[PDB]
RNA sequence: GCCCUGAAAAUGGAUGGCGCUCAAGCGUGUUACCUAUACUCUACCGUCAGGGUUGAUGCCCUGACGAGUAGGCAGG
RNA sequence: AAAUAUGUAAGAAGUCCUUGUUACUUAAUUGAACGUGGACAUUUGAAUGAAGAGCUUUUAGUGGGCCAUUUUUGGUAAGC
RNA sequence: GGAAUACUGCCAGCUGGGACUGAGGACUGCGACGUAAGUCAAGGAUGCUGGCAUAAUGGUUAUAUGCCGCCCGUCUUGAAACACGGACCAAGGAGUCUAACGUCUAUGCGAGUGUUUGGGUGUAAAACCCAUACGCGUAAUGAAAGUGAACGUAGGUUGGGGCCUCGCAAGAGGUGCACAAUCGACCGAUCCUGAUGUCUUCGGAUGGAUUUGAGUAAGAGCAUAGCUGUUGGGACCCGAAAG
RNA sequence: GAAAUUGUUGAAAGGGAAGGGCAUUUGAUCAGACA
């Protein structure tokens, strides 16, 4: 007799997929991704400033 | 193509495996690396209007 | 605003109950919608629609009809369901016994099942004996033999029976009829 | 009944079921059957061929039922035989004793060959018999007798 | 018959409720609202008055002195929403007040002795404390109004 | 009578307890896949670039359409196309599996609607608050697992969000897990469609046309 | 390019009016705002449909839809 | 020699094996038809949609039209 | 060389302010929070308090203000029209009835059906009852003389709902009315063929034919009624110049 | 003893017609709910 809205009312947000309960509690929403070096090749570069 | 069909669905069926004799159309891309060893992209320009007459 | 892909607000063309007023009527179909409803059985629901069927929709089974339908291989024992009124046919001889169940039945067709030996059931009660239809035969009249579809698709070279309030020659028998005078149909 | 009438339901709307441009006038397009050759043709070839024009023979002064010949068919026949008395003659089935059929009592002119009868013999008392009544009544022993 | 009956009529049997989830959950008032706010009185009997913030009911309402003395408000309920938290703050430590709630001012002309002693309970510790700063008592005698330019969307109170 | 309950029901409160289990250990897992497919594609570009070569990404498989056009005044061709898209109404929307072939469903219908590559954020949002089922015809709100599972489980697909991993991947059910959203009844966009004059192309002054990523934050204004 | 000349008609008069000149004009860009019987959500009337269930023209659950002359049917 | 328009096809009414019928046809037990019996149904042989498909009877009103874009004929042109 | 920030995007991150809505009416459903007992914002609003208890809300009406609104009816591609009818009111005022019909529908009976020309009867135009005929239907086809419907379980094939068997099911097999497609058989017409016979010109067996018919192939009709449509009638109502 | 149409009386409105629609003010008026 009502649409509810997942993404408002937590109780139908955890009706509809747990998990959300994981997501929440591991955040996730963040979470830092590596820290990698990889630098681009000189040509690359080289047309990039390109005229 | 019903020939090549029926003894696609042979050869699967002998092996044992799955058949898809319905063509798909075609598939958008895949991803791709070009290099750049031997091509380097040849930048262009925009012409200015000249007359030829 | 909606661009629609099919005409709104139109009704199903099937009949949701019978045209009659006739009050047995009303109660075997009460009947048989609560058969049809609380079963499976196929064969309810086929009846169920035909208790809503037109006169023009119910032609007479002849009791003929029975007989050669009975004459399927293993069909000698089912109980035959006609629902509309059967006829007697003078025109067979030897007639088998069974059991038919029928909305009305003649004279002639009454006094010929049973004097054949066989019996004559109403609806309700062939329902209290096979509540799921169990071994039953079902038998339509010939619609399609009516007069009235003598003239349906009436056209030239259709080959249909022209509307017409009297007959034979010179009776719309000349012009266009034969190749003699103008063409023919 | 008038209170179930159409025309009861148009009270109040101009025109009734008529239409306001071509109205409803007196006879456009002629009285009656005019024009069946010309601006009705269309209709009358096409639901009514063969209208216009002679065919066949006249005949003067015909009276019907000179032909009177009513038609009876081999597939009943035995109708004409009271249903009482029906069985025992078909149990029987015998030349010596077999039931006496007088189409022309019954009101039949002639013996048609539709349908198949029983074996048992009949005595049929008739003007006029198809050729294949005839033969299916003696196949069955019985005979044709011509009366009038 | 006038009229023919009902073939029908409906039943006089009255329907009970489906059982509600509404539950009762207490309030949060604003930060600005903690006991001992001076408030400006925004409507009612008072409105206008510089009154001085007490207790937190159980009916919602504000427990007001404002004090009786100065201004003349006596202890007194007061809406949430009907009042302007200021940010000058006098220290209710040395007031009582448990006594009063919601069957306090319960209906239960004339005026209870209770009810004046306790005043002069309430306003002999509250007045004590006003003292305390300058121009407070003045302060909080005198009417709250918007003057010409006021603007309560700008006004910092 | 009085025993034979507690048994049907703690049967069915045990087989819930699974299912709902089953889809935590899915959800999760789709967590990772998107997570991890689309890190190896940010590394992917970053070697390209590092090897001094292009990595060019694959083009979409799947689009989202929505009708911004009105129903009067469309030619007979578009007119057919878009009710073969299912987008009969001002601002509906439904998604399409892209090839070759509904590719070219995609010029024809180019002026009378936005579309472009939705997001996972956007698919989610969506389906959580515009989802319905298409269950007998009648348009079913899609409320509770049992709802899906229930008309999509013969597929796999018992939870919303397998609706929505079989969206945004495409792959094998698509076809039908998708034919079982019912079109997505939008709203104009609050806050406009910030052009002045909708009908011309994106590149051209905006709204109608391919505008590839810039068709979520539409969708998620109207949404 | 904009501006001027080229540019003559009959009652008094129309960028709709007032009026406007680093515009309230012309070209172009950026936002914010105004508001349709249209889109979105809810309530209600009705129409169609599907389903359930022993005032039977019954009771109930569920979804979709609603322009109209000439005209057809239907309930009153 | 385009564009836009347009015909046909994308299987169970299909495919393959075996070998019956006949006054047709072949020099010929050759073919042409139409069959018996055996084999192959997962994706049942592109996409999309489908809120259902098919079918019959019967009868109203209408048979002055006009407009816009583009194509376009007569006319100097026209609210032709 | 190490940052920051813009930009774009994401969060099943947290939170302040306002608006409209509160459908439903015991319980059942999916859940969440808890060790637990319980609790909840989880299949639609409850709690607490105040005022009034009447013209206060509200209805009606007249007026006033804001914005909006051309005169109907008809013909027409187009009417507010410098197109036409209409000063006002009342009362009257226009698709009828009949004969014969097409479909569809309901009812009665059914290879039949229609009692009411007539007779019997009567509580007297009613109701009730009935003999013989008659009409339609049950045979068609030819201009006509005339002939006149089973090779076969009333045929074969392809689909068919229902029923039957096997099966836990999914299915497989069997029978298959109505109906549809197609190939065949029968009857009349037309064109061949011309046997046994016979009186010699009568008779027409047998087997055929891209020919033909409003036909056969285990009947459907008949009657009474209703809407709608048909035609003839003053024929929806009023109207000629004439004869 | 209706209507058109008119006399008187009573209320009201009216800067080149009148009459209509939505909405509220005002005035006039009036129904509905408890012992
Ligand atoms: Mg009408
Ligand atoms: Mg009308
Ligand atoms: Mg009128
Ligand atoms: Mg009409
Ligand atoms: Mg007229
Ligand atoms: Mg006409
Ligand atoms: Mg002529
Ligand atoms: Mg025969
Ligand atoms: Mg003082
Ligand atoms: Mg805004
Ligand atoms: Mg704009
Ligand atoms: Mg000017
Ligand atoms: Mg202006
Ligand atoms: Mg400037
Ligand atoms: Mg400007
Ligand atoms: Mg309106
Ligand atoms: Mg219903
Ligand atoms: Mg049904
Ligand atoms: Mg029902
Ligand atoms: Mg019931
Ligand atoms: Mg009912
Ligand atoms: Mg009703
Ligand atoms: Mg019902
Ligand atoms: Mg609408
Ligand atoms: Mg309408
Ligand atoms: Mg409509
Ligand atoms: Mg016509
Ligand atoms: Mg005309
Ligand atoms: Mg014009
Ligand atoms: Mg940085
Ligand atoms: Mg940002
Ligand atoms: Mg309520
Ligand atoms: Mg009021
Ligand atoms: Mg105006
Ligand atoms: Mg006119
Ligand atoms: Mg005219
Ligand atoms: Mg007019
Ligand atoms: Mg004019
Ligand atoms: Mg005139
Ligand atoms: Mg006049
Ligand atoms: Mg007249
Ligand atoms: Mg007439
Ligand atoms: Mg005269
Ligand atoms: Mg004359
Ligand atoms: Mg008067
Ligand atoms: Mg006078
Ligand atoms: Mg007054
Ligand atoms: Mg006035
Ligand atoms: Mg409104």
């Amino acid at each position: 007799v009502l649409k509810k809205n997942p993404l408002k009312n937590k109780q139908v947000l955890l009706r509809l997929n747990p998990y959300a309960k994981v997501f929440a509690a591991e955040k996730l929403g963040s979470k830092k991704a590596e820290k990698t070096g990889t630098k681009p090749a000189a040509v690359f570069t080289e047309t990039l400033k390109h005229d | 193509r019903v020939k090549a069909n029926a003894a696609k669905r042979a050869e699967a069926k002998a092996q044992g495996v799955a058949v898809q004799l319905k063509r798909q159309p075609a598939q958008p891309r895949e991803s791709r690396i070009v290099s750049t060893e031997g091509n380097v992209p040849q930048t262009l320009a925009p012409v200015p209007y000249e007359t030829f007459i | 605003g909606i661009d629609h892909t099919s005409k709104q607000h139109k009704r199903s063309g099937h009949r949701t109950a019978p045209k009659s007023d006739n009050v047995y009527l009303k109660l075997l179909v009460k009947l048989y919608t609560f058969l049809a409803r609380r079963t499976d059985a196929p064969f309810n629901k086929v009846v169920l629609k035909a208790l809503f069927l037109s006169k023009i929709n119910r032609p007479p089974v002849s009791v003929s009809r029975i007989a050669r339908a009975l004459k399927q291989e293993g069909a000698a024992n089912k109980t035959v369901v006609v629902v509309g009124t059967v006829t007697d046919d003078a025109r067979i001889f030897e007639f088998p016994k069974t059991t038919v169940a029928a909305l009305r039945f003649t004279a002639g067709a009454r006094a010929k099942i049973v004097k054949a030996g066989g019996e004559c059931i109403t609806l309700d009660q062939l329902a209290v004996r096979a509540p799921k239809g169990q071994n039953t035969l079902i038998l339509r009249g010939p619609r399609n033999s009516r007069e009235a579809v003598r003239h349906f698709g009436m056209g030239p070279h259709k080959g249909k029976a022209p509307r017409i309030l009297s007959t034979g020659r010179k009776f719309e028998r000349a012009r266009g009829r034969r190749r003699s005078k103008g063409f023919k149909v | 009944p008038s209170r179930f009438t159409k025309t009861r339901k148009h009270r109040g709307h101009v025109s009734a079921g008529k239409g306001r441009i071509g109205k409803h006038r007196k006879h456009p397009g002629g009285r009656g059957m005019a024009g069946g050759q010309h601006h009705h043709r269309i209709n009358m070839d096409k639901y009514h061929p063969g209208y216009f024009g002679k065919v066949g023979m006249r005949y003067f002064h015909k009276q019907q039922a000179h032909f009177w010949k009513p038609v009876l068919n081999l597939d009943k026949l035995w109708t004409l035989i009271p249903e009482d008395k029906r069985d025992q003659y078909l149990k029987s089935a015998s030349k010596e004793t077999a039931p006496v059929i007088d189409t022309l009592a019954a009101g039949y002119g002639k013996i048609l060959g539709k349908g198949r009868i029983p074996n048992v013999p009949v005595i049929v008392k008739a003007r006029f018999v198809s050729k294949l009544a005839e033969e299916k009544i003696r196949a069955a022993g019985g005979v044709v007798e011509l009366i009038a | 018959s006038a009229q023919k009956a009902p073939k029908w009529y409906p039943s006089e049997d009255v329907a009970a409720l489906k059982k509600t989830r509404k539950a009762a959950r207490p309030q949060k008032l604003r930060a600005s609202l903690v006991p001992g706010t001076v408030l400006i009185l925004l409507a009612g009997r008072f409105r206008g008055k510089r009154v001085v913030y007490l207790k937190h009911l159980e009916d919602n309402t504000l427990l007001i002195s404002g004090p009786f003395k100065v201004n003349g408000v006596p202890l007194r309920r007061v809406n949430a929403r009907y009042v302007i938290a200021t940010s000058t703050k006098v220290s209710v430590e040395g007031v009582n007040v448990e006594k009063f709630n919601v069957e306090y001012f319960a209906k239960e002309k004339e005026i209870k002795a209770e009810r004046v002693e306790d005043q002069k309970v309430v306003d002999k510790a509250l007045i004590a404390e006003i003292k305390k700063t300058p121009l407070l008592k003045q302060y909080l005698s005198a009417s709250f109004s918007l003057k010409n330019g006021d603007k309560p969307h700008m006004l910092k109170f | 009578t009085a025993e034979q309950v507690a048994a049907e029901r703690a049967a069915r409160k045990a087989a819930n307890k699974e299912k709902r289990a089953i889809i935590l250990e899915r959800n999760a897992a789709y967590q990772k896949e998107y997570e991890t497919a689309e890190r190896n594609i940010i590394q992917a570009k970053r070697d390209a670039k590092a090897a001094g070569s292009y990595y060019v990404e694959a083009q979409h498989k799947l689009v989202f359409v929505v009708r911004i056009k009105g129903i009067n005044k469309i030619p007979p061709k578009p007119r057919k196309v878009l009710q073969l898209l299912r987008l009969t109404r001002i601002n509906s929307g439904t998604f399409v599996k892209v090839t070759k072939a509904t590719l070219e469903l995609l010029k024809l219908i180019e002026p009378y609607v936005a579309y472009g590559y939705p997001s996972y954020s956007t698919i989610r949002q969506l389906v959580y608050k515009r989802g319905f089922g298409k269950i007998n015809k009648q348009r079913v709100p899609l409320s509770d697992n049992a709802i899906i599972e229930a008309n999509l489980g013969k597929y796999g697909i018992l939870s919303i969000d397998d609706l929505i991993h079989e969206i945004i991947t495409v792959g094998p059910h698509f076809k039908q897990a998708n034919n079982f959203l019912w079109p997505f009844k939008l709203s104009n966009p609050s806050g406009g469609w910030g052009v002045p004059r909708k009908f011309k192309h994106f590149i051209q002054g905006g709204s109608f046309g391919n505008r590839e990523e810039f068709i979520n934050k539409l969708v998620k204004s109207m949404n």
